């Protein structure tokens, strides 16, 4: 039950009490994901229009 | 500014649509001339959803009236709120559809569809942000069914990512105009399975039995059946037309009610339903008990015969929102055998402070139930009873159709029944 | 209308409770994976406590205390007793025990050998018993070499505790026995002791000069009915209930079961359950727990009561299923979900 | 002094952001028009409150915040609200139609078209920073924007601000106050792609906030206003060290240091006390020990779970008001001998304590009553993994039938991203169990 690193200032204080001791994707890769999903939307919409043309 | 474009097609579609604009125009304080005269700002907050604002503070409905004969639309223009509709938005022919799906879809209807789309396009070009379309029509006739579904197919082509909702009156031999209604309904159901996001299935037999058994109307008329559809359409759209409960979005509602693309046919309900003992106050338990009772169901399908995929209930009126949750949880937690257990919390409730005209409070039911397969089974058995003898086909083959197209409609809807069946077990 | 689920098809106890609940006409059973339930009769191992109490508008109750395994495990119980100041290491009612891990895996090997070497030198009785929770596998030996060599051949944790060389014997027969006490703890942590106990008696004469034959040394119901040749001779199914046992203690020893044994039993039950109350209590928890426990005790010739183990999923005596299972519905279930005596339990009051 | 930029995404983040900046102003004495009389350095200065507020020559203190929503209804409230004058238009970004509770829609379809604009607005605020620390991102798990757009924004922020820290305040989905069944999908999708990009995330379960409002505030049917005023109190308690003089959690870096020894396990449990109904006649003021003991009660945790059956990796005590170290240490010693506080063996068994003498500020007309002292405990417990279990389970129920999946594939997302996100959660759950169970 030891108190350490006691810091005090006008607006408060802070300390630490020890009870017991112990025992990314690049900008290019993101654009590819965003463009791949858009390409699958365009392909799905084209098939919907192709279906409507038949 | 999330606008909706309304379309009503054919006799049934225009008479039910007219009443719809009659009911909600009264809720938003719009008179038969388009002038506002309410007393609350809530009546105008979401007013632009269904009404365009003209000069002089006029509110003109965002509706397009379509028919292949003049008779019915002449009535609307002469009816109560007939003057409220935009003159240019009346699009009609003179030949009629003879209760023939082919005439509405391929011959007479095709001659008139392009001009109807020019009005749809005109209405959308003024929307700040078009939310989607709604169509009122019957499936048993020729115009609303055949040309209605043609309109949807072409609207999806031009607005592929907008929501397409319909209120579809399904035919019934007990309330029947002609024997070919099963033919016209089976051909339309396939179009709806493909090209709509939500379809509110309204069975004319369910509407009749409610008028007869519950409301105690000895000799119901189409007008009586349309009063129910009016109140139901106002109920399901309340969350869209009044403020408070955000997420009130067509696509957002479709995203949460349609777990599978083809299974988007909803059973609507409404409470109360009282005959003329009409002044009695209705408690929240009674509201919930009725709203879930099959006799208040308008699809003529017994929910206890299937299972609910998703449920949405909209309570209207000044009531205890605390006591609402209590009774809704009581319905689920007392009958959880009728809700699929692989969609957690598949029953949602919304409250609204403004009640309908002449009701201290009310509840509207919106169910995506697998029991709706019983409806398609009826129509399918009636279709087959005639198609097996090719009875009455000549009305259709004479307009250019082949038998194969009928056979494929048959198979498409029997498949639709198989899909509802596999999700019921 | 209340709803409950069943997730332990092997529980003879809650199979009757599920039977009685349905008989009330006010309880409806649901599929084992339906979350909208009021009562869960959960599985034994890996009961998903973390999914309870999160269904809006449903007060949920479960038949197991999360964290009670600390008491119902051979090794856990020993560690709980030696480390809990409430029980202390000098606990007088729990046999001197030690936790021993096999050499193929803290461990108390040397600490056990120190006390063992002390006894072997002090001419005292030096007979021990090795056991584990992964058994139907028990060994009773007076040599420490055999006890350790036996655990190393296994692969699970074991516990060595002093064997009661002077167990109380019933007459006629000269036979060993243990007492089974069923204890129920409701959602309020009231400790209820079922008035009816059972003595699992051996039908073989106790022999202190031969621990090799474990038929007269172990009073398990499955052992006597399989390896004992006198099963059911003195009492039906080697099960003597408190009525006969109390009558015996009066005729032979001139004392009663209440004074000579039941006081010590009720005291042990309190100390154990009160010890872990702050760790398993569900008083301020989003769900509620209750659990039935089956304590096992030993009695020596001095009429001192020792604790053997605690069972977290115990079975009941055939004759007492009706009375006990009904009692569970009254105090444990209906106490939270009331329905539209002369209690069969003995409330052991205590300080929460 | 080093700056912190707050980012509010979606309805939840925006509404909560609104409640927090209202509280920040009342705590620092900033009026609705932005003026701060106590600030003696006009139009500049490097004070502790300047980590969240910039200053104009006119003496206006402007939050370092950005609001982003794909629909304008919620942000429109800020433009015409009481504090409409704190922000300028560049800070409030709104689209025209939202993600419809659809992760794929907020991440791909609509996200891809608005990300570069959001980044440009954030860059403008960064350009005003002489030493930017990082970002505080508020959002929901359930919303299509809160979940879908946030994960894309977090990916880009790591690309544009590599060495900057990023903390989350995430709203866990609770059915009681939710009108959407697909939220389990969105939560797991957004936690999968955000995990490697967030240094420390504070999950608040609406269920927990809801019952605290009903139980402690006697609110029968709590509104978002009730919930958000309570959440902003806890958020204020967590960010106070960054806005006031002190020596504990002085920068965003100190949060990972003190609360997250293992990177993936960066979800500290928060517990706050006391929450007293302002409508109460007059409550007996609680002591340092009484409120400290309350931090180990499940009833005041932001996420309902049983810390008694987990293992602690860290534990922070943040006091506000009349509190001296002597009383803290006395209460801790008493809680140890009574509570079940099992730390992991590779971590120390200790408590970092911070005391700010200024007691909690109450929003006029709010629900909370003024108290002489309050505490918020931040503890990294494996017990919070229970919440992941509940959530992962609901995901499995629906996904097994592919229910609603078509709405996601229809926006360009591949179905496999579902299972790819679910497997990540299965790994996250296994990590907790290896750290807490024996
Ligand atoms: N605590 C709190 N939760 C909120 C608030 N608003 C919404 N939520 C929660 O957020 C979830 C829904 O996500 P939203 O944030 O509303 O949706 P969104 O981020 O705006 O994305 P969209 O789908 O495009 O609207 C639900 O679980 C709500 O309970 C709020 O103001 N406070
Ligand atoms: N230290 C000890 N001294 C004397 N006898 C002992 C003993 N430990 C165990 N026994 C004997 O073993 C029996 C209990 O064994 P134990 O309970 O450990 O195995 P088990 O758990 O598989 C049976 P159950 O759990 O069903 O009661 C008792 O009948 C007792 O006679
Ligand atoms: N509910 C209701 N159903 C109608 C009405 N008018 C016709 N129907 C039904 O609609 C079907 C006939 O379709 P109809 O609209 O008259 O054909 P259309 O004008 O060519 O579209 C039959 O099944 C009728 O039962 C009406 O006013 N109300
Ligand atoms: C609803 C009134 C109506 N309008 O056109 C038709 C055709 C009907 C009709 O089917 N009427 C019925 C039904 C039964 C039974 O008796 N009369
Ligand atoms: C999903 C069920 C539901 N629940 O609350 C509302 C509001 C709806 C709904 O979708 N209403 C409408 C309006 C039109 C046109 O189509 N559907
Ligand atoms: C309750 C009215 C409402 N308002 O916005 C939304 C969205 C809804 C709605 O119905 N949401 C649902 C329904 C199911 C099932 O899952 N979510
Ligand atoms: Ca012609
Ligand atoms: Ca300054
Ligand atoms: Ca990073
Ligand atoms: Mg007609
Ligand atoms: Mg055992
Ligand atoms: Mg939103």
């Amino acid at each position: 039950m030891e108190v350490i690193e006691l810091n005090k200032c006008t607006s408060g204080q802070s300390f630490e009490v020890i009870l017991k001791p112990p025992s990314d994707p690049s900008l290019e890769e993101i654009q590819k994901k965003l463009e791949a999903a858009e390409e699958r939307r365009k392909y799905q919409e084209a098939e919907l229009l192709k279906h409507l043309a038949e | 500014m999330r606008e909706i474009v309304h379309i009503q097609a054919g006799q049934c579609g225009n008479q039910i649509g007219a009443k719809f604009w009659e009911v909600i125009s009264d809720e938003h304080g719009i008179d038969p001339t388009g002038s506002y005269h309410g007393d609350s700002d809530l009546q105008l907050e979401r007013i632009n959803v269904y009404y365009n604002e003209a000069t002089g503070n006029k509110y003109v409905p965002r509706a397009i009236l379509v028919d292949l004969e003049p008779g019915t639309m002449d009535s609307v223009r002469s009816g109560p709120f007939g003057q409220i509709f935009r003159p240019d938005n009346f699009v009609f022919g003179q030949s009629g559809a003879g209760n023939n799906w082919a005439k509405g879809h391929y011959t007479e209807g095709a001659e008139l569809v392009d001009s109807v789309l020019d009005v749809v396009r005109k209405e959308s070009e003024s929307c700040d942000c078009l939310q989607g379309f709604q169509l009122t029509h019957s499936l048993g006739g020729g115009t609303g069914s055949g040309m209605g579904t043609l309109l949807i197919s072409k609207i999806r082509e031009e607005y592929p990512d907008r929501i397409m909702n319909t209120f579809s009156v399904m035919p019934s031999p007990k309330v029947s105009d002609t024997v070919v209604e099963p033919y016209n309904a089976t051909l339309s159901v396939h179009q709806l399975v493909e090209n709509t996001d939500e379809t509110y299935c309204i069975d004319n037999e369910a509407l009749y039995d409610i008028c007869f058994r519950t409301l105690k109307l000895t000799t119901p008329t189409y007008g009586d059946l349309n009063h129910l559809v009016s109140a139901t359409m106002s109920g399901v759209t309340t969350c869209l037309r009044f403020p408070g409960q955000l997420n009130a979005d067509l696509r957002k509602l479709a995203v949460n009610m349609v777990p599978f693309p083809r299974l988007h046919f909803f059973m609507p309900g409404f409470a109360p339903l009282t005959s003329r003992q009409q002044y009695r106050a209705l408690t929240v338990p009674e509201l919930t008990q009725q709203m879930f009772d099959s006799k208040n169901m308008m699809a003529a399908c017994d929910p206890r015969h299937g299972r609910y995929l998703t449920v949405a209930a909209i309570f209207r009126g000044r009531m205890s929102m605390k006591e609402v949750d209590e009774q809704m949880l009581n319905v689920q937690n007392k009958n959880s055998s009728y809700f699929v257990e692989w969609i957690p919390n598949n029953v949602k409730t919304a409250v609204c402070d403004i009640p309908p005209r002449g009701l201290k409070m009310s509840a509207t039911f919106i169910g995506n139930s697998t029991a709706i397969q019983e409806l398609f089974k009826r129509i399918s058995e009636q279709f087959t009873a005639m198609f097996r003898r090719k009875a009455f086909l000549h009305w259709y083959t004479g307009e250019g159709m082949d038998e194969m197209e009928f056979t494929e409609a048959e198979s498409n809807m029997n498949d639709l029944v198989s899909e509802y069946q596999q999700y019921q077990d | 209308m209340y709803t409950f689920v069943v997730r332990d098809e092997n529980s003879s106890v809650y199979a009757e409770v599920s039977r009685l609940l349905l008989a009330t006409g006010q309880w409806k059973r649901l599929r084992k994976d339906n979350p909208r339930f009021n009562l869960m009769l959960g599985e034994r191992n890996r009961l998903p406590f973390g999914r309870l109490g999160h269904e809006p508008g449903l007060v949920q109750l479960v038949n197991y205390y999360r964290g009670a395994d600390k008491l119902c495990r051979k090794a856990s119980l020993v560690k709980l007793i030696k480390t809990s100041p409430e029980l202390s290491e000098s606990c007088t009612w729990f046999p001197e025990s030690y936790v021993i891990y096999p050499t193929n895996l803290t461990d108390e090997r040397e600490v056990f050998l120190a006390a063992y070497n002390r006894r072997r030198e002090g001419r005292e009785g030096n007979v021990w018993i090795a056991k584990s929770s992964a058994g139907a596998g028990i060994l009773i030996s007076s040599e420490a070499s055999e006890l350790l060599d036996f655990i190393d051949e296994q692969g699970q944790v074991h516990v060595i505790q002093k064997y009661l060389e002077k167990p109380l014997l019933l007459e006629p027969g000269h036979r060993k026995f243990d007492i089974r006490s069923w204890v129920l703890v409701d959602h309020l942590y009231n400790i209820y002791l079922y008035r009816e106990g059972v003595l699992r008696t051996s039908s073989e004469p106790y022999n202190s000069a031969n621990f090799q034959d474990k038929t007269c040394h172990l009073t398990n119901h499955c052992i006597q009915k399989e390896y004992s040749k006198n099963y059911g001779r003195y009492e039906e199914g080697n099960e003597m209930f408190f009525e006969e046992f109390n009558q015996y203690l009066m005729d032979a020893l001139n004392t009663t079961l209440e004074n000579s044994i039941l006081l010590q039993i009720k005291h042990i039950i309190r100390s154990c359950l009160m010890c872990i109350e702050p760790a398993i209590s569900t008083k301020h928890l989003h769900y509620q727990s209750f659990q039935l426990f089956g304590f096992d005790f030993m009695v020596d010739e001095e009429l001192k009561v020792w604790l053997i183990e605690v069972n977290g999923a115990p079975a009941c005596a055939q004759k007492l299923y009706a009375e006990l299972c009904q009692g569970i519905v009254d105090v444990a279930i209906s106490s939270v979900f009331p329905l539209a005596p002369t209690s069969i339990f003995i409330k052991l009051h205590h300080h929460h | 002094m080093r700056e912190c930029i707050s980012i509010h995404v979606g309805q939840a983040g925006v509404q909560i952001g609104n409640a927090c900046w209202e509280l920040y102003c009342l705590e620092h004495g900033i009026q609705p028009d932005g003026q701060m009389p106590s600030d003696k350095t006009i139009g500049g200065g490097d004070d502790s409150f300047n980590t969240f507020f910039s200053e104009t020559g006119a003496g206006k203190h402007v939050p370092r915040a950005v609001f982003v929503d794909l629909e304008p209804t919620v942000i429109d409230e800020v433009r015409t609200g009481t504090y409409r004058q704190l922000f300028h238009p560049e800070q409030l970004i709104t689209g025209k139609e939202d993600a419809a509770n659809n992760y794929a829609r907020g991440h791909y379809t609509i996200g891809k078209e608005i990300i570069d604009l959001v980044l440009d607005r954030i860059r403008k605020l960064a350009d005003q920073c002489t030493g930017l620390q990082g970002f505080l991102v508020f959002h929901s798990f359930g919303g299509g924007t809160g979940s879908g757009f946030t994960s894309l924004l977090m990916e880009r922020l790591s690309v544009d601000y590599g060495k900057k820290s990023k903390l989350e305040f995430s709203i866990y989905p609770a059915p009681q106050v939710s009108t959407a069944v697909v939220e389990p999908y969105n939560s797991i999708l957004t936690t999968h792609t955000t995990l490697e990009h967030s240094d420390c995330a504070f999950m608040v379960d609406n269920e927990a906030i809801y019952d605290i409002c009903r139980r402690n505030l006697d609110i029968e049917r709590p509104t978002y206003t009730n919930l958000n005023r309570l959440i902003s109190q806890i958020v204020s308690s967590i960010t106070a060290s960054l806005r006031f003089d002190g020596a504990l959690n002085v920068d965003l870096t100190e949060f990972q240091t003190n609360l997250v020894p293992y990177p993936r396990i960066h979800f500290p449990l928060a517990t706050y006390a006391p929450v007293i109904s302002a409508e109460k006649a007059y409550h007996e003021q609680l002591s340092v020990a009484e409120i400290t003991n309350a931090c180990f009660e499940p009833a005041n945790q932001m996420v309902k779970c049983d810390p008694r059956h987990g293992k602690y990796m860290a534990c922070c005590l943040l006091y506000r008001g009349d509190v001296v170290p002597k009383d803290v240490n006395a209460a801790i010693a008493t809680i140890k001998t009574k509570r079940s506080i099992q730390f992991v063996d590779w971590c120390p068994t200790g408590f970092k304590v911070g005391i700010n003498y200024q007691p909690p500020t109450v929003v006029p007309g709010g629900d909370l009553a003024k108290v002489q002292r309050a505490v918020c405990m931040l503890s990294n417990t494996t017990a919070i993994a229970e919440a992941w279990a509940r959530l992962d389970h609901k995901f499995d129920l629906m996904y097994a039938k592919r229910a609603f999946v078509h709405w996601y594939v229809g926006e360009g997302m591949e179905e496999g991203e579902f299972s790819e996100a679910r497997e990540d959660m299965a790994a996250l759950e296994k990590d907790y169990e290896e750290v807490g169970v024996d």
